[PDB]
């Protein structure tokens, strides 16, 4: 029966683990129920749930006060899909993150973690999936994922916006027919849009490049 | 009505249910045909109840969207399953897969050729009560794309879509 | 808020896109853009040649890159008619598709609504009882931060035409004139 | 002309479908426009873009519609080298995936079945002991009941080589270009 030296921790770090929920709640429903208006200040409280280890959604559950920060949360997802469906044309079922956060919400007081997190609610939904290129984060509103062709493809319009044949050859070192003949799948795919004033040969743009700047 | 009043967490969503399957069925059933069905990938289907029902009542949490419908079968709501189809397909309808699967093919074996923004139109108008949300068409297509139960025609004009006649591919 | 719509200056926005689905939303995009120049600026009418004067061109005053082939550039204003808020004009209000429409014109308020914003100038000051002309309200005396002043020669008439349903404000006709009370 | 089968005019023909189990359906059937258009008429080989003299493309010769990519060509040349019926070449009847296998070559019969009835020529005749070449049976004086005529030179070569390892009758050469005993 070893009882000492475990349990003088165990016992001890739980109440003050318990009892500091309690606390936590406090200072978000006492003080920052102007919470529910700043972008900044969410992602800090939110960081230290997280580090201790816990749902900040849940601590919101009991309170009034609480319950609207969730009722923002969700307000955001409800326009994600929102966006995700009015922009199926432009851009044929995918947005950057870039996108969603400073066009389309910055009219709403709405920062990228807090994307971020109705993105992995809605991943409750079965729904979106995420991809990133050349490390930014993307969100695929469409049924089917991009074969590693395309993803390379959007890496290279990462810097210009559009992509030749030419300059598939050139930058990733891919054949002229390989290229074309991936490269018009993409328009079928409403991914891209073409642009046939560019000279010899027509380039394919990413209706991403507009967004960011 | 019900926001925050609701102190068991499980009886909520017991009776959340109950709101959304009858949200749903309101939202189709005219009861001059049971020719008639409903299929909603559950993401368009929360974008709607919540819009409609539950604006100004207490908004809803996908999570809990999700739990609520999956336990229809449980008190008894029959008419309307929830239901994963393949990988991906995340859905609620009021008929089998297969059964709506079917449908749709053999709409096209009567439009072919057609292609999303005419069998938008045709299919679903505004006021013809066919209830074939968007999101669901899409998600069906491809699928009977894989399975090779509809055949296809790209071309950069946009893809194009007729029906498996010539080729083999047994229910 | 702008006239520098950052889709604007995206390239392939000029070019006739292939995909029909890609295109719904190319032509409803250019739309949005034109009308809320008209509407950024004090701009009321456009030619076919996509030309204005305030001079440059929409799908052209982006030459600083491209411009749109005029082949489409009906296209688009045909849908931009179908529902759209233009209207084909030569100096009459009128159309025939050769002598009578070859400048265009748009609005951001309906006809509707902008006939609606008079009924509120004498609605809310009860001015109904006067008579004034089209060349009194439009410069001079009438620049409020209200903005149908410059509201032009064949315009005001049109926008003021649809006050009768059955009911209405009256308006005054000759050889000589063209002109409004209440 | 039973060569223009009315799965031809068929769009999704000309568009590799996705399906694995579709697509062998889809190009088992390529396969059989291929031989039958070869059959009943009078051409042999065909380039890998498609086309052939006797000029016309069987894949993009559909003008009356839309045509089809040659990535995908490929993946159908490739299953008739396999089991079906071709043999790439450039000049000679030999292979390396590049300089020498720019054109194709397609047969009816097989090589088994097309050595063994010309054999049922001089079976049926008896001018075995006899020497012709290329030159004389395909073209001149051997066009007969017997299709064989404009087997063009490296054909005759290659389709008569069961009959080194069958029965071994004699064949001759000129610095590797041929002429045959029997």
């Amino acid at each position: 029966v070893n009882k000492t030296i475990l349990e003088k921790q165990s016992v001890e770090l739980r109440d003050q683990l318990m009892v500091f929920q309690e606390r936590l709640v406090e200072f978000a429903k006492k003080h920052n129920s102007e919470l529910q208006a700043s972008p900044e200040f969410r992602s800090k409280f939110m960081h230290m749930c997280s580090s201790i280890g816990i749902d900040p959604l849940s601590l919101f559950d009991r309170d009034k006060h609480l319950f609207t920060v969730n009722d923002f949360y969700y307000e955001v997802c409800l326009k994600v899909i929102e966006i995700c469906r009015q922009t199926k044309d432009m851009n044929g079922g995918v947005i950057s993150f870039q996108e969603l956060e400073k066009v389309h919400f910055r009219k709403l007081n709405v920062g990228l973690d807090d994307l971020e997190k109705s993105i992995d609610m809605l991943k409750s939904l079965e729904c979106f999936e995420i991809f990133q290129i050349r490390g930014k984060k993307f969100l695929r509103s469409v049924p089917n994922e991009l074969t590693s062709d395309q993803t390379k493809i959007l890496e290279i319009c990462s810097i210009l916006g559009y992509s030749s044949i030419s300059l598939l050859k050139a930058n990733l070192g891919w054949e002229a027919v390989r290229s074309k003949s991936a490269l018009d799948e993409m328009v079928a795919n409403g991914l891209l849009w073409i642009d046939y004033q560019g000279g010899a040969e027509a380039l394919y743009w990413d209706p991403s490049w507009i967004t960011r700047q | 009505l019900d926001r925050e009043k609701f102190l068991n967490k499980e009886l909520f969503l017991d009776e959340i249910a109950r709101e959304i399957y009858e949200f749903t069925l309101s939202e189709f059933k005219d009861l001059n045909s049971d020719t008639n069905y409903m299929i909603i990938t559950l993401v368009d289907l929360y974008a709607m109840y919540n819009k409609s029902m539950r604006i100004g009542t207490g908004l809803i949490s996908p999570m809990e969207m999700r739990e609520a419908c999956e336990r229809f079968e449980h008190l008894g709501l029959n008419e309307l399953k929830l239901v994963k189809v393949n990988k991906r397909i995340l859905c609620v309808t009021s008929e089998k897969f297969d059964v709506v699967k079917e449908k749709l093919v053999d709409l096209i074996g009567d439009n072919p050729g057609s292609d999303l923004l005419r069998l938008t139109q045709i299919l679903s108008s505004n006021n013809s009560k066919s209830n074939w949300t968007l999101g669901i068409l899409m998600e069906v297509l491809q699928n009977c794309v894989d399975e090779g139960d509809l055949l296809i025609d790209k071309q950069l004009s946009g893809i194009y879509y007729y029906k498996n006649s010539y080729w083999p591919s047994h229910i | 808020m702008s006239a520098l719509p950052p889709v604007y200056s995206f390239p392939p926005l000029y070019t006739r896109q292939p995909n029909s689905l890609t295109r719904r939303q190319q032509i409803s995009t250019w739309i949005d853009i034109i009308s809320q120049y008209c509407k950024t600026k004090k701009i009321w009418y456009m030619s076919v040649d996509g030309t204005v004067i305030n001079s440059k061109n929409l799908f052209n005053n982006e030459d600083i890159q491209r411009s749109v082939s005029q082949v489409f550039i009906d296209e688009i204003w045909s849908q931009m008619t179908k529902e759209g808020k233009c209207l084909p004009i030569d100096q009459s209000g009128r159309r025939s598709s050769n002598t009578t429409t070859t400048r265009y014109f748009i609005l951001w308020k309906s006809l509707d609504s902008w006939a609606s914003l008079i009924l509120q100038w004498f609605e809310d000051s009860g001015k109904l009882n006067q008579v004034i002309t089209l060349y009194e309200l439009s410069e001079g005396d009438e620049t409020v931060n209200w903005e149908f002043h410059r509201m032009p020669e064949s315009l005001l008439y049109y926008c003021l035409k649809p006050l009768c349903d059955r009911n209405r404000a009256t308006m005054l006709k000759d050889e000589n004139d063209k002109v409004i009370a209440i």
